[PDB]
């Protein structure tokens, strides 16, 4: 998405 | 007969998180919106972890779930913040973080005081309302799904549904350990307002951070990478009314 970053963040498992 | 949706998101709740300020330097208005600016970005990472965990969430479209982190973050961070300072310092002051803690001279020199005398009234409301920890955890995670566009989400029923089924676990909460119906009516009635109120004062507070985002050059203030993203292309669409909070009364 846009906010690639946040994309980031939201996809990566933790 | 265990507090299944309790116990998740007692599990769940972030914890400490510091903003890195050096107290130790004189208050300037400078160095403290940098390190609140900085705090955002951090306790944002902290949100999205959260916010995946929550039952129901990861059922929205990936484009939604960002929308509503997007949108809500400010709310939602506003609330827990006003939690910290009625637990902590009894809503004396405001606990933005252990090494960020406001007294009455920094609410001045942030420039920004007529916004933290609502959110320590907000913090008072805790107290007075005898708000407890089960109860402010149901509120919080309601808090994400309080603002959305007016034109809808990519999959709106989901969140509706998913919004119905959070109000409810509210109502879960009151009307356990109460038999007088009235005094249920009466609970819900004053957590709801609680609720609303605090759209108001994120409302101050996005006109308030988006105006030093344009002016942060002059001003030497810094704002993060996801920051000044969110702030200059999501924060805009609820100024100028494209996005708006979901109130309970009117
Ligand atoms: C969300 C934060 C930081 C996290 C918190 O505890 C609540 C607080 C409310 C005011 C915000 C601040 C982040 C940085 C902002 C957005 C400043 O730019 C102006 C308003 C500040």
């Amino acid at each position: 998405k846009e906010n690639a970053l946040l994309r980031y963040l939201l996809d990566k498992d933790d | 007969c265990q507090p299944i949706f309790l116990n998740v998101l007692e599990a769940i709740e972030p914890g400490v998180v510091c903003a890195g300020h050096d107290n130790n330097q004189p208050d300037s208005f400078a160095a403290l919106l940098s390190s609140l600016n900085e705090l955002g970005e951090r306790q944002l990472v902290h949100v999205v972890k959260w916010a995946k965990a929550l039952p129901g969430f990861r059922n929205l479209h990936v484009d939604d779930q960002m929308a509503v982190i997007q949108y809500s973050w400010m709310g939602l961070m506003v609330f827990a913040m006003g939690w910290r300072s009625f637990t902590n310092v009894n809503s004396r002051m405001l606990y933005f973080a252990p090494d960020l803690v406001f007294n009455e001279y920094r609410m001045h020199k942030s420039r920004m005081y007529s916004q933290c005398v609502r959110m320590r009234h907000l913090s008072q409301e805790f107290g007075w309302l005898q708000i407890t920890p089960q109860e402010f955890l149901c509120m919080k995670a309601l808090l994400l799904f309080s603002i959305i566009p007016v034109d809808g989400l990519k999959n709106q029923k989901f969140f509706d549904e998913l919004r119905m089924n959070y109000i409810k676990e509210l109502d879960r909460i009151i009307a356990c350990k109460r038999k007088n119906p009235t005094s249920c009516s009466r609970r819900f009635y004053q957590l709801t307002k609680l609720l609303d109120s605090v759209q108001p004062i994120a409302r101050e507070l996005h006109q308030f951070t988006f105006d030093l985002l344009i002016k942060s050059h002059m001003v030497s203030v810094d704002f993060p990478e996801m920051m000044a993203e969110i702030i200059s292309v999501q924060v805009p669409k609820i100024l100028s009314g494209k996005v708006k909070p979901i109130y309970f009364h009117t």
